[PDB]
Parts: C-alpha cells; structure tokens; sequence
DNA sequence: AGATTCTCTGTTGCTGC
DNA sequence: AGCAGCAACAGAGAATCT
C-alpha cells in the first residue's frame, strides 16, 4: 500500500512544480526503499525522473509496492492546499482506482482530503542514465536559470559548449547573438556558489530553449544543479533533494 | 485607363463572371469557353455569390424563349444548390467541388450572343434578410 | 537494423540549375539571373513535384555563394508565418546590415506562400517595397490565386508546367546510370505512366521498385505501384455497355479495396476534366455523380448506389 | 441630501469591492441613521446588503433621505482614486441626477472630484433576514476563503453540512471529491481565531461555488465571518464593520440553483 | 568607434525603459561629448530625446562619432541581462552592422555578450526645443505619475491649465470629470518635494492621455520632472540624469491630436 | 511588508473555410 | 448554425524594489 507522510506539504508541491507544464502524465511507484516517478513529454525529448528515499518522509510504510498513473494537471490543481507548512500524507491501497492526498494542520482543526482519479499507464520505466558522461559540471541553479532566461530571448536553440576549463552557452537568432561564458572556481567564502567542471572530452550540444526553460524550475528544490553531457545520450540536469533527486534527461537537437 | 496590372495579378470580379456566364462568343468553341468559365468560377471560391448574381440577372437576360421552361429546369438546379449549401454546414466540405457546376448550367441554358451589354446588379437578399 | 540511407529524391536533389530538367525557358532565365545578378521579387507557381523549391534553392545558392547562411532567410509552412512574424523577424532581416558583392542581394525564401494569412500578406507589401534594394523576396506556391494581387504586382510571375515524357525519362536514365540499376524499356514506360508528370513521385516509385524487387520491370511496377486510379475510372465511365462498366467497377475498383468515396470523387474529377463527350451530357453525368455523393456522405455508400449512378449516366447517354 | 465623509477612502473601496463583479446595479439610500445599499444579481440567487451607521463616518449630515441607483462597474472604475488614505466625501442633492465623490488629501493640494451619472431603479428593498436560523457559525474569514478556494476546484457545487459540533464542507466532481472538516474551539491565545457553532437543527445545504467565491471577498472587511443557515431560506454570510455590516444572502441550490 | 561603459547596467536599462513601448526605432549617435539618441513615434506627436555626457560613464572613448539605428523592442529584449549591478559596455566599430552589449560581473566569472543587428535610418535629428516657454514647472515625478494615472481613467485627453500660482490638470469624459489642482510651494524639510512654477503667460493645452502615460515612466530616472509648455510648440517633459537628461516632446491636441 | 509592474494564461470575438 | 485557428485583450499572480 502507499503511505507516505511529508513533514511539509511544500516539498511535494515544489517537486510536482517540476513536472508541471512540461509533461501531462506521471507514473509513480512506491516501494520498500521509497518513491520513484517518471514522466515523458509527447515528443519524447524530455524525461522527468524522481527518487525520494524513505528518509525524506516523516513516516513511510510499504509492505507492498503500488504503481499509479495520473494526470499531472489534476495533481497540481490539488497541490495548492498544502499551506506549505501543512503536513501531507499520500495514501493508496494495493489495487487503487484513486490516490488520496491528506493535508492536516498540527491541531485537529482543519483536514483537507482529496481523492484523485488515477489513469492506467503501461508500466515501462526507462533506465537511460549513463555510466560516464563526456563532461560534468555543477553551478548555482539560480545562475543556470539566469543563463537560460538570458539566451532564451534570442533563439529557440541554446548551445552548450565545453572545453578545458570553459563552459559556454550560446544563442543566435534573428535579432542577433548572445553568449554567457563561465569558468570553474572554488569559493571558500561559501562553496555553494562555486562552479565545478570535470571534462573527459570537449562537448558541444544544442538544446531547444523551450525545454531548458521547463528544466530550470528545479532551482526551487536545490541550490545547485548538476549537468551531465554526452554526445552519445540525452543530457542529464539534476537537482538533489535530502534523500533523493529530481532529474531531467533532455535529448540534444539533431 | 489602368487595368494591365489587374489582368496581371487580379481575378474576375464575380459580377464580370456573371455577365460572362450569359455571353456566348460565336468565334470560339463552346467547350473551350465552358472550361475557361469553369476555371474562373473555381478560382474565385465564391460560387454562392456568382449564383445569386445569376438568379437576379436571368429574368432580365434575352434568351430565345419557347415556353419559359429553361427557368423550370434551372429551379431544380437552384434547389440542388440550396441542398448542397445546407449540407456544407453539416458535412466536411468535400461537396464544395460540385458548387462550381451550378453557375455553368446558366451558361448552357441562357448563354446567348444577344447579351452584349453588362447588366448591373444589387443585393436584394441582404436587404430582405 | 541501425540506420537508413538517404532517399534518391533527397540524395539526387539538384544543387545546380543545369541539373534541373524542368521548364527550359524559366530555367535559363534563372540561370542568366544568377550569372548577372539583380534578382527581382518572384513568385513561382505550379503543381507538386516539378522542381519549384529546388529551383529557388539552387538560384539562391548560386547567387549567394558562401554568404547563403547569413543572407538567405528560409520560412516554410512548418514555421509560424503570421502578422507578428512578418512584422518582427522579416523586417529585422530586411533591415539587417550585410556587406554583399555589388551584384547580389539578401533573399527571403517563403515556401508554401499560398498558406500565409491575409494580414501577413498585406503587411509584406511595404516590407518588400521599402527594402527592395537590399532584400529580395521569392515565393513558392501551388496556387497563385491564393496570393493577393498587390503582392503579385510587385514581383515576376513564373508558372511552372508539367514535365513531358522526355524530361522525366532523361532524368530517370541519369539516375539509373548513376546508381547501376537493372531496368527495361517497358518498366520505365510504366513508371512514367504512373508518375503523371510528377518527377518526385517518379523517383520515389523507381527507388521503391528497386529496393523491393531489384529489377525495374513493368510487371514489378504494376504489382507494387497500382495503375493510375483516374484511368480505370475513366475507362469505367467511358464504357459503351452497362455490363462492361459494372464488371470494371466490380473487379478493378470494388474487389481491390477502393472506398466508395474515392470512387465517386475520382469519378467527379474524371468527368469534370473529360473532353470526349459534349458539355450537356457531361453536366448531366456530373449531376448524377452528385446524388450518389450526397447519398454516400449521408452514410448510404454502397455498391448499389454506384451501380445506379452508372445506370443513370448510361441512360443519359442512351439519348 | 447626501453628505457622508469617510475618514479613509479605503473603507468605501473595500465595501464596493464586495458588490463588485457579482452584481451590476446597486441601490443606495442615505437617511438619518446611516446608509444602506442593496444589490441583487440577475439570476436572483444573491442579495448583497450593506448598512453603515452614522458613527462609521467622520462627518455625516442628513436632513432628508435620498435614494440613488447606480451601475456598480462605473462606481468601482472611479473607486481607485482614494489613495486609501485620502478622505472621501459622498455628496448628493435631494433629487439627484448624479452622485459626487470627493477625494481630498490632508493639505489643500490634490482634490479629485467625480460626478457619477445615476440610474433610475424602482425602490424595492428586500427584508428577507430570518429571526432564527437552523445553525449559526463564525470562523476567521481567511479560513473560510481557503475552504471555499480549495473545494471550488473540484465542483461547481459546495455542500455545507452541520451536525452537533461538526461543520463539513464538501465538493465532488469529475476529478474526484474533497472535504474540509472543522470543529468548534475557543482559542484564548487570541479568540479571533476561534470557531463557534450554535446548532438548533442539523443542516445540509448546497451552494454554487461561483457565488461562494464572490462572497469570500468580505474577508477584507472583517477578521471573522458569520454564516447562518436554514432549510427555509437563503443563507446569510455576514462581515461586520465598525458600526455596520456587509451581508450576502445566497439561495441554496434546489438541486440546480446556485 | 563606440566604447561606453556604464558602472551599473541598471542606468541604461531604465533609460531604454523610457523609449519602450511608445517608439519602435531609435537613432543613437556617440561622439566626443557623449551619447545622444532620438526616437519619434509613428504618428509623429512624440519625440523621445536622450543626452548622456561623458561623465555619466565609468569609461568612455570616442575618436570618431558613430550613428546607429535600432529596433527598440530588440534592444529591451536584451536589456534584462544587466543584473542591474552588472557592468555594461556598449561597443561598435566606425561602420557597424551591429551593436555589441557586454555585461560582466566584477569577477571574471560570467560574461554575457550580445550582438544586436542594426537598422539603417536616415540621420535627421530634430532640434525643436524652444528658447522660452510660456510656463515652466517642476514637481516630484511620482506626484506627476499619480496625477496622470488618476485622470487617465476618465478620458483620452488630459488638459493642463496654468494661471498665476496655479496648475490644474483636468479630464472629462463619459463617467464624469476630474481635476487635480496643485500650488507652488517650497518645502525646506526637503526641497525635492517642492513644486515650482514660473509663468510668463497663462497656458491651457490638451494632451492625449495615452502619451502622458508613456511619459511618466521617466520617474524611474529622476525624483523631479520639469514640464515646459507653450502655445507655439510641443510641450517638453524632462527627466534629469547625472550628466544628461531624458526629454519627451509632446505635441498638444489641436482638438484631436495627441 | 506592501505596492506596482510585467508576464502568462484564458476567454471571447472575428474571420475564413 | 461545427471547428478551428486565430489573435488580442484583460485579469491574476508572482517577483522585485522601496
Ligand atoms: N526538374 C527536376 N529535375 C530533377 N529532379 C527534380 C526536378 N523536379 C523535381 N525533382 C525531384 O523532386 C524533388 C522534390 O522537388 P520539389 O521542387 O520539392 O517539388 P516542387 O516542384 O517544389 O512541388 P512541391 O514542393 O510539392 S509545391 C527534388 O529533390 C528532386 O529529386
Ligand atoms: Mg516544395
């Protein structure tokens, strides 16, 4: 059965904010070691993959895995009742037709409970993550958001190019061209602002700006973002959670 | 006198097509005239307005008259057009191809060499509606 | 299987204006234009698969040389081509500064110009008029009537025609020589017959027959690419006796899986475009083909309705 | 004549915000003991009723009642000049063709004055309030707004059910069902957050969510909202003012009735 | 060549915010004593004129004037990368096809660089400013914005009338009429709130509210706004910068003329 | 913490097929 | 006498600045 209680409804709301808009259907699966969820957009260029370990919850009980699919729009519509500080418990039996969201305030006072209708989705979780990527980099997610928001205005394509000690984002369209160049650096005054880069091979990939814009939402879940690029596979943008992570795999433009 | 650029890029005012539908040239093959008129009616896309023009003009046109039956045959076409036009709002517009044929029945039935003058026309139907 | 090969329509797509076996007059015109320069605004109209997009692409490439990337603005029907795009992006490209040779100009290629909205077409007038000394417009459409007359007044009009048997035969022979394919005269004749002046369709059918059987023979072409649909319909309508037309409709069309809607609609086209019989009998046959269509659109589409339509057409032809 | 001066233009602006959207025409009447106003929506399922006593004003003078009707939209269009802190004076003669709104800053500086055209409305004030309702409850208005905003997403109908010591709001529609259950409680740490309930008879009524959404606007006028329900009449949602109140009477859905 | 470095990208962003919306094409010209820019709207009732002296920059080098025209919309689209605190350098050669905007953070870290395509505009700078205007007045720009925002709701025309020691803004339309009357005054408690007025001749001009609304944007560049009016020419609304100014010249309505 | 401005989304109206 | 595709305008929500 499904029985997962989040300390703050806010965490779940931000996680769902990440799937929001860019995907319509999400397939969740709870099990002994936590909850995972996957959603693929219609064009199949973006995969949103979530993992929340048992420790991210205030209470988690699972003696029998349950897989459940649902319309994200329906889910987010209901995901603004958490008061953020409310407690949220996800509940479902072993053969569910619905998923119950239970928001409660500390005191017995107010109890908002929802029963969301589920969709039947053929279980087919993808495992496209690579052992090694050509290049790996992490930087503050707010910085990544700005970089994406800058360039987006210029083109529907933003190119990411990596060479030794150099990361360069570029957009070129009708009104002109733009570029943002960043360099690796360790800031001891607070390392959450550092920019790391490990390059095994220079990379140069192009992505659709509309998708990178969907991806930047993860900033609200983590201070830093990890970006893993390869010429052999979809790029991975990852936002770590306490016991978990939200991952976005994006196929480069051919 | 400016019309060269019009012949170069502009079609045939639906009024000009209506007056051409009542004209027969004695020096050209009737089949070639029919295909030229069909192409002009199809290119205009406004078969309904052309037909309404034909309907307002036909009583004033000179046509060798035996017993005014020609008008009886054309009431059946006009009724066929009205059924087709009603069906265009109910069904996907595949039937639109047959709409260009009804104006050409006027050329077959009422086209005469006598009709050398352009009859001007109006829109009694919008006022009546 | 891991990857595919490029089709012969794209692989052997002409890149020089000499390789085009289309209309010789307009081809030499565009060749002399690319040789001398001063390309004017143009609108190329015609039918699908005769060398309209390839012609303007070759012209732009030969006219711009290496500056094709930064001097040519391609906009197809797959991209947004509304009033906002014409207002912002096309105007920014026309106003863009670019150092070009003293005989070249920036080219704005607009594929499928017959699909642009009226507002965009109206806004394009002054857009192409105020920057006619550093930006040129080339439209490629299938129906020139869909483009407004003010736009047609500011440009040349090139009407492309169907490709004769000789040109398509020569192009197919060149492709066979370049690909080392086993063929025969009757096979190429059947290919050209099923092409109907469509060079792209001809090359596609040739490549499909090659990859499906290896030998380009009339038997293979007919077994893979069924005979033209309109010709069997014409032979059915032009039948002299009712039983012959009924047998043709039964065996050739109904027993092979052709839907009644396709049969009646193909039937309408054949009649409209018929020239063997007079005008009045053609109009009566079109009238009868219409009632059958109305009955089939109402869901009464069966073989009995088409049989009754043929019977009424024969009764009309029965004096 | 009409002569009513509000200390802060803001109070009047929030009051009008309450009539806003849900009604088009409002009928005001000033008199010796204050100002009242009533507005009924087109479908006649909602009545908005206002009462402002003499003490709510900084200056009020009335030697002759005046009734005046006006378009709500026109009024709100003009009701964003108050700077909130501006002083607002409503002025009208005994047989008016217009209503004058006069906003002035403390100093003689900016004086914004408006002359709003009036509409003629047959005077017919309703007096549908009941002596006793089946059940009565009050709770923080922000809480009521959240409850309404939650459920609204699920259905066009929100049911309110009352049983001894239990108040339950429920919505059930396409995507599923939802419910909010609250219990009476006295919070001494600050009683403006308490939830009172007096039930003489269990009640169970359904209302059109679109209307409850219009009603929640009153939160901006009062910390608490009073809800009075009856199986015999429209429900009353009330927002108290200093010397006055804004009331919303809403007819329960019969099965399909807002 | 063009080489102008702004200490804070924010100043340039606010300046461009002023041209924004009301004009489409802007013609810039850098020279030995600074940068100027002019833009005229399509109806030709508004001219936006800028002047930034050499001292407004952290670094400015010019050995050869350059004139460059561009689409305002394209420029603003790119003008939100300044982080406000970023450093901004405008760069262009003597015969440019583009203008380079270079934003850099203090550290070498992040460098956002843009290459904006230019438009060819016939150089024709206007010099319509007058020696003397009938009346001159200055007042806090936030106050002017409020005055404009008030009246705008009432009409598409706002009249400015000046008589000895009196400035009066008036709007009159469908729902009624409004007016804002201000009087000259020196506030020593802080003179940036004073309202000065020098009247050589009473004036009374009408302007299209849509244009005054475009003009009020200058508040973000200066605490005060100077307004110069004449019955012989377009009115001048001016927002001073440190070494420079942003000016808006607006033609009075003839009876119907913005 | 509050207010203002900008951006995005939804709804309505108009035009074209 | 649908739809659709549209495009434009208005309203609401979120973010930034004072
Ligand atoms: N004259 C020609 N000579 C050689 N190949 C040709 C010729 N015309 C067409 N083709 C082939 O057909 C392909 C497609 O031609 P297109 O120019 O795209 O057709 P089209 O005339 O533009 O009609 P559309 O695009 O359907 S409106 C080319 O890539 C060639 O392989
Ligand atoms: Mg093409």
């Amino acid at each position: 059965m499904l029985e997962a209680k989040f300390e703050e409804a806010s965490l779940f709301k931000r996680i769902i904010d990440g799937f929001k808009d860019c995907v319509q259907l999400v397939n969740f699966q709870c099990k002994e070691d936590g909850i995972i969820a996957q959603a693929v957009d219609d064009s199949r260029v973006l995969l949103v993959s979530l993992e929340i370990g048992v420790e991210a919850f205030q209470e988690y009980r699972c003696d029998h895995p349950v897989t459940l699919g649902m319309d994200l729009t329906s889910l987010s519509k209901i995901l603004r009742c958490g008061n953020n500080t409310d407690t949220l418990t996800l509940i479902a039996d072993n053969t569910p037709d619905s998923i119950i969201l239970l928001f409660e305030d500390t005191k017995k006072d107010r109890i908002a409970e929802y029963s969301l209708k589920l969709m039947d989705i053929d279980a087919d979780f993808l495992k496209i993550e690579e052992l090694q990527y050509d290049s790996t980099l992490s930087l503050p997610s707010s910085e990544f958001s700005k970089i994406v928001r800058d360039l987006s205005q210029l083109s529907d394509s933003i190119n990411i190019m990596i060479t030794k000690e150099t990361i360069k984002f570029v957009a070129d369209g009708d009104i002109g061209s733009g570029s943002v160049i960043i360099k690796p650096f360790v800031d001891m005054e607070h390392p959450e602002t550092s920019i790391k880069l490990e390059m095994d091979q220079p990379v140069d990939l192009t992505f659709g700006a509309k998708y990178l814009l969907d991806i930047i939402k993860g900033s609200s879940l983590s201070d830093r973002v990890g970006i893993r690029l390869s010429s052999e596979a979809p790029a991975l943008f990852q936002f770590d959670l306490k016991s978990g992570f939200l991952q976005f795999f994006l196929a480069p433009k051919f | 006198n400016t019309w060269a650029s019009s012949n170069k890029d502009s079609p045939i005012s639906w009024f000009k097509i209506v007056n051409q539908l009542f004209r027969k040239d004695p020096h050209r093959d009737i089949k070639e005239q029919f295909y030229e008129l069909l192409n002009q009616v199809e290119l205009n896309g406004n078969s309904d307005r052309i037909l309404q023009g034909c309907f307002n003009i036909f009583p004033y046109v000179k046509y060798s008259d035996n017993g005014i039956r020609k008008p009886a045959n054309i009431s059946d076409w006009l009724f066929f057009h009205d059924l087709m036009y009603q069906s265009m709002y109910a069904h996907n517009g595949e039937l639109l191809r047959y709409s260009a044929l009804v104006p050409l029945v006027f050329f077959q039935t009422f086209g005469d060499i006598a009709n050398k003058d352009d009859i001007r026309m109006k829109n009694s139907e919008y006022e009546q509606r | 299987t891991l990857s595919l090969q490029l089709p012969w329509v794209e692989k052997y797509r002409p890149q020089v204006l000499s390789d085009i076996v289309g209309n010789k007059e307009t081809i030499d015109r565009l060749q002399q234009i690319a040789k001398d320069g001063n390309m004017p605004h143009m609108i190329i109209s015609g039918m699908p698969g005769i060398g309209k997009t390839t012609s303007v692409h070759c012209l732009a490439h030969e006219l711009l040389g290496r500056s094709y990337a930064d001097g040519v603005l391609e906009l197809n029907a797959s991209d947004d081509r509304g009033i906002d795009v014409v207002r912002n992006q096309i105007k920014h490209f026309a106003q863009k500064k670019l150092h070009l040779p003293p005989g070249k100009h920036k080219i704005v290629i607009l594929d499928e110009a017959d699909s642009m909205t009226a507002g965009a077409q109206q806004a394009l007038r002054r857009t192409m008029e105020l920057y006619s000394n550093s930006t040129r417009f080339a439209f490629a459409c299938n129906q020139s009537n869909k483009i407004i007359e003010p736009l047609q007044s500011r440009c040349a009009i090139l009407r492309y025609s169907k490709l004769s048997d000789e040109d398509v035969l020569k192009r197919l022979l060149q492709i066979i020589k370049l690909e080392d394919v086993k063929y025969t005269n009757d096979g190429l004749e059947a290919i050209i017959f099923t092409a109907e002046g469509d060079m792209r369709q001809a090359i596609n059918n040739l490549q499909s027959t090659v990859a499906g059987h290896g030998l380009v023979n009339a038997d293979n072409v007919f077994k893979i690419v069924d005979s033209p649909h309109p010709l069997i319909v014409k032979k059915m309508l032009l039948a002299s006796n009712l039983e012959d037309s009924i047998q043709i409709l039964r065996t050739d069309l109904w027993k092979k899986g052709y839907s009644s809607i396709d049969i009646v609609t193909t039937s309408f086209r054949v009649t409209k475009n018929l020239a063997q019989v007079k005008e009045s009998v053609r109009l009566e046959m079109i009238k009868e083909i219409g009632l059958t269509h109305m009955r089939i659109l109402e869901g009464v589409g069966t073989y009995l309705q088409l049989a009754s339509m043929l019977a009424k057409i024969h009764k009309l032809n029965n004096k």
